[PDB]
C-alpha cells in the first residue's frame, strides 16, 4: 500500500497521500485508520463498508463538505472519530447513524454555528464531544441532549459565545446522574444571566479567559457536585459591593478554584477583597 | 476582659481581647500603625499554634458603629505553593513571621470598629483561637 504500516493488519497511517477516495487495499480487520489530509471532499453512503472492525478513525483536515446518511453505517465498534478542520456545510440528518459504539467525537473547527442541527441525537454511548474553535454564538443545548445519558465532558471553548442565558442549559435538569464537565474558555463571554446554573449538576466548569467583568449574586450557589472551577485571566471588576458575592464564594470554595481570578487594574486576587 | 494595647496611632488605636476559653499568648505588632484613612505597613506576628496551620482560615465578624457585616470566611494557606511560608508550621512549631499589608481607607467614620477573628486550621479544622479587635477613632 502507498500507505504506511505501524502495526500489521492493525494500524495504518495513510496520511498526506493525496487520496481522493477511501482506499481499500487495506485488511478487513484494520482497527486504527488515519486518513488525515486527503482531498476526500465528500463522504457518501457506506464510505467505509470495508472496515467493519475500525476502532479509531481520523479524517482531520480532509476538506470534507458533505456527509450523508449511513456514512459510517457499519462501524459498530467505532469509539473515536476525529473530523477536525473540515469545511462542512451540509450535514445529513442521518450522518452518524451506525456509530452505535462511538465514545469520543472531535469536530473541532468544522464550521459549526449551533448544535441544534448536529445529528448526534442517537449517539447514546458518546462520552466526550469536543466542538471547540467553531462559529457558535448562542450555546443552548437542544433537547436531543437528553439521550446523551453518558456525556461526561463537553468542550465549547473558543467559539463566538458572548452570553449564558437560563434556557441555555435547561435540558440538563432532567439529567440526574449527569457527571458532566463543561469547558467554556476563550470565548467572548461578558454576560451570564442570573439563574443560569440553578438546579444544575456540573462536575467541572471552566469560564476562564473570557470577558466577564462580574457575575450575578448567587449564580453558582445552587450548583451540585461542583469540584473544579476556572475563572482566571478575566477582566474582573473589584468594586464594592459589586464584587462582594464572588470574593466570598471563592473563599468558601477555595479548594474548588484552580488558578486565581484577579482584579482588572489591581492584579490583586479576587479572593482577597473583603467588602463593607 | 484583660485588654491588650496593640498600637496607638495618629488616626486611631488598636487593641484586642480573647473571646475563647483557652487564652494563648500572641505578639501582634502593627508597624506603622493603621491610619483609618489609608496606609500600608508590616503586620508582625509571633505565636505558637496548638494545631498545624495547614488549612488555616479566618471567620471575620466585622462591626462598624451602626451595623455589623455577615460572617465572612477568608482563607489563608490553601494547599498552594503560593501560601505564606508559615503554612508549614506544624503543631509545636515557632511562628515568627512578618507580613506586608495595605489598608485602603474608610471615608468619614469615627464610631468604634469591632472585628472578631476566629482562627481555624489543622486536619480536622478546629479553632486555633479567637480575638476581638476593637479600634477606636479620633482624627485629632
Ligand atoms: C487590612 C490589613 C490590616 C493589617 C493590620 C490588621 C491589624 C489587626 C487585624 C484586625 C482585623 C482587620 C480586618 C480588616 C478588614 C477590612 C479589610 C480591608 O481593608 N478591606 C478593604 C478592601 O481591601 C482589599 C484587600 O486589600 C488587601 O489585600 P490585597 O492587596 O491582596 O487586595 C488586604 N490585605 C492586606 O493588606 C494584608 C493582609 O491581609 C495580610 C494578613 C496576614 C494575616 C496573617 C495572620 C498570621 C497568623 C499566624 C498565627 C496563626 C485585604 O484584607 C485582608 C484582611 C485579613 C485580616 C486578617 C487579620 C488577622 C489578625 C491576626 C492577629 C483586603 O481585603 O478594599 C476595598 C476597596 O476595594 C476597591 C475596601 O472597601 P472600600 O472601597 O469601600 O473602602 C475595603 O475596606 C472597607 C472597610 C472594611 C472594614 C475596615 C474596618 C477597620 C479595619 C482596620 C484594620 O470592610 C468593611
Ligand atoms: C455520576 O455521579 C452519580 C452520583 O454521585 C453516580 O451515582 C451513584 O452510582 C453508584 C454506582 O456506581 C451508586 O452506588 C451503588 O450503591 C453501592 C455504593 O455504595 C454499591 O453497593 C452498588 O453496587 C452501587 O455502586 C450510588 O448510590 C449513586 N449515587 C450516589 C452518589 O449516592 C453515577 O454513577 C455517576 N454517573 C455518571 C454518568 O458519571
Ligand atoms: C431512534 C428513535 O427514533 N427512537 C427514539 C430515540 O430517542 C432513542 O434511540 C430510543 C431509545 O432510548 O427511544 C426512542
Ligand atoms: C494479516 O491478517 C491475516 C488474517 O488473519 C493473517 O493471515 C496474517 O498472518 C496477517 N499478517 C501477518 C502474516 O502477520
Amino acid at each position: 500500500e502507498p500507505c504506511v504500516e505501524v502495526v500489521p493488519n492493525i494500524t495504518y497511517q495513510c496520511m498526506e497521500l493525496n487520496f481522493y477516495k477511501i482506499p481499500d487495499n487495506l485488511p478487513f480487520s484494520t482497527k486504527n485508520l488515519d486518513l488525515s489530509w486527503n482531498p476526500l471532499r465528500h463522504l457518501g453512503s457506506y464510505s467505509f463498508f470495508s472496515f467493519p472492525e475500525l476502532q479509531v478513525l481520523d479524517l482531520s483536515r480532509c476538506e470534507i463538505q458533505t456527509i450523508e446518511d449511513g456514512a459510517y453505517q457499519s462501524l459498530s465498534h467505532l469509539s473515536t472519530l476525529i473530523l477536525t478542520g473540515n469545511p462542512i456545510q451540509s450535514l445529513a440528518l442521518g450522518a452518524f447513524s451506525g456509530l452505535s459504539s462511538l465514545q469520543k467525537l472531535v469536530a473541532v473547527e468544522t464550521n459549526l454555528a449551533s448544535l441544534e442541527n448536529f445529528p448526534i441525537g442517537h449517539l447514546k454511548t458518546l462520552k466526550e464531544l469536543n466542538v471547540a474553535h467553531n462559529l457558535i454564538q448562542s450555546f443552548k443545548l437542544p433537547e436531543y441532549f437528553s439521550n446523551l445519558t453518558n456525556l461526561e465532558h463537553l468542550d465549547l471553548s473558543s467559539n463566538k459565545i458572548q452570553s449564558i442565558y437560563c434556557t441555555d442549559l435547561r435540558v440538563l435538569h432532567q439529567m440526574p446522574l449527569l457527571n458532566l464537565s463543561l469547558d467554556l474558555s476563550l470565548n467572548p463571554m461578558n454576560f451570564i444571566q442570573p439563574g443560569a446554573f440553578k438546579e444544575i449538576r456540573l462536575k467541572e466548569l471552566a469560564l476562564d479567559t473570557n470577558q466577564l467583568k462580574s457575575v450575578p449574586d448567587g449564580i453558582f450557589d445552587r450548583l451540585t457536585s461542583l469540584q473544579k472551577i476556572w475563572l482566571h485571566t478575566n477582566p474582573w471588576d473589584c468594586s464594592c459591593p459589586r464584587i462582594d458575592y464572588l470574593s466570598r464564594w471563592l473563599n468558601k470554595n477555595s479548594q474548588k478554584e484552580q488558578g486565581s481570578a484577579k482584579c482588572s487594574g489591581s492584579g490583586k486576587p479576587v479572593r482577597s477583597i473583603i467588602c463593607p | 476582659q484583660k485588654q491588650y494595647w496593640v498600637c496607638n496611632s495618629s488616626d486611631a488605636s488598636i487593641s484586642y481581647t480573647y473571646c475563647d476559653k483557652m487564652q494563648y499568648p500572641i505578639s501582634i505588632n502593627v508597624n506603622p500603625c493603621i491610619e483609618l484613612k489609608g496606609s500600608k505597613g508590616l503586620l508582625h506576628i509571633f505565636y505558637i499554634p496548638r494545631r498545624d496551620l495547614k488549612q488555616l482560615y479566618f471567620n471575620l465578624y466585622i462591626t462598624v458603629n451602626t451595623m455589623n457585616l455577615p460572617k465572612r470566611k477568608e482563607v489563608i494557606c490553601r494547599g498552594s505553593d503560593d501560601d505564606y511560608s508559615f503554612c508549614r508550621a506544624l503543631k509545636g512549631e515557632t511562628v515568627n513571621t512578618t507580613i506586608s499589608f495595605s489598608f485602603k481607607g474608610i471615608k468619614f467614620s469615627k464610631g468604634k470598629y469591632k472585628c472578631v477573628v476566629e482562627a481555624i486550621s489543622g486536619s480536622p479544622e478546629e479553632m486555633l483561637f479567637c480575638l476581638e479587635f476593637v479600634i477606636l477613632h479620633q482624627p485629632n
